[PDB]
């Protein structure tokens, strides 16, 4: 039964494909838009800072 | 100006925040208070109080509630006047005196240095405690005088005073606790204030 080597089709086959690795840190990879990166605090379009210290946060 | 002694109590017995104190303003929110059960050092009310501090420093100092001593009230001084601990006048570290000037000295310094002179002065020492003092700092007092001084030359009174006041204390005081509380003050017909402004 040739199914007990279809692993070795399955590496074989993937040497053939494009590596499927982002190329980070020269071409790094999309993150998610939502994604929880680092905090900032944003300003009014004035130039006001908008933290009022309510350290609700 | 609202000129009372008690004005602090207003702003903690305000249900929002109307009425602020000024000292506080900004300094923290409750989640980041420590805060912890107190007595308040400055009279003899003793009044019960919850000290709230915020990166180890004293933000506010509330009434409590005590319903036999102070209910839940303070006064101004208790409420506000914490801050003398950090005017930057504290002695952080032991000190020595050497060539006429007052520098820093490690503890073993110190405490050597100390020993050695109070052994030089044999039984010729007094011992000025001071009206500041908890009780069990006013027995190690008592305690190191009549122990390590072996000396009777104790006294707590930082003020006018005289030895009428001392037998009178001696007599009618001492050992004589809890013999009036504030619940009988509240209820006795006719109260006679002498040499005394509540
Ligand atoms: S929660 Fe309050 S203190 Fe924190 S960033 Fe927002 S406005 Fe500023
Ligand atoms: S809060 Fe005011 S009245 Fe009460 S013990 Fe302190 S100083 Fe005295």
């Amino acid at each position: 039964f040739l199914d007990a080597l279809a692993g070795f089709a399955v590496t074989l086959g993937s040497m053939f494909k494009k590596p499927i690795t982002e190329g980070y840190p020269e071409k790094p990879g999309p993150v998610a838009p939502r994604y929880h990166g680092r905090h900032q605090l944003n300003r009014y379009p004035d130039g006001l800072e908008k933290c009022i210290g309510c350290e609700l946060c | 100006p609202f000129q009372s002694y008690f004005s602090g109590n207003t702003v903690q017995i305000c249900p929002v925040g109307a009425l602020t104190g000024t000292a506080y303003r900004f300094r923290a929110r409750p989640f980041d208070l420590v805060s912890s059960p107190s007595v308040c050092e400055h009279c003899a009310s003793g009044c019960a109080q919850r000290t709230d501090h915020r990166r180890g420093k004293v933000l506010r100092r509330l009434a409590g509630d005590e319903p036999e001593v102070n209910e839940e009230w303070n006064c101004d001084k208790g409420r506000w006047a914490f801050t003398y601990a950090t005017v930057g006048d504290r002695i952080t570290t032991p000190m020595l005196r050497d060539g006429g000037v007052l520098r820093p000295a490690s503890w073993s310094e110190a405490l050597t240095v100390a020993a050695a002179g109070l052994l030089t002065a044999a039984g010729s020492t007094g011992v000025l405690v001071g009206g500041r003092c908890t009780v069990e700092d006013a027995y190690a007092y008592a305690k190191f005088a009549r122990m390590v001084l072996n000396t009777n030359d104790v006294d707590f009174r930082a003020r006018p005073h005289s030895a009428e006041e001392a037998e009178f204390l001696a007599a009618h005081v001492a050992g004589q606790t809890m013999g009036l509380r504030y619940a009988e003050l509240e209820n006795a017909p006719t109260v006679l204030l002498a040499g005394f402004e509540p």
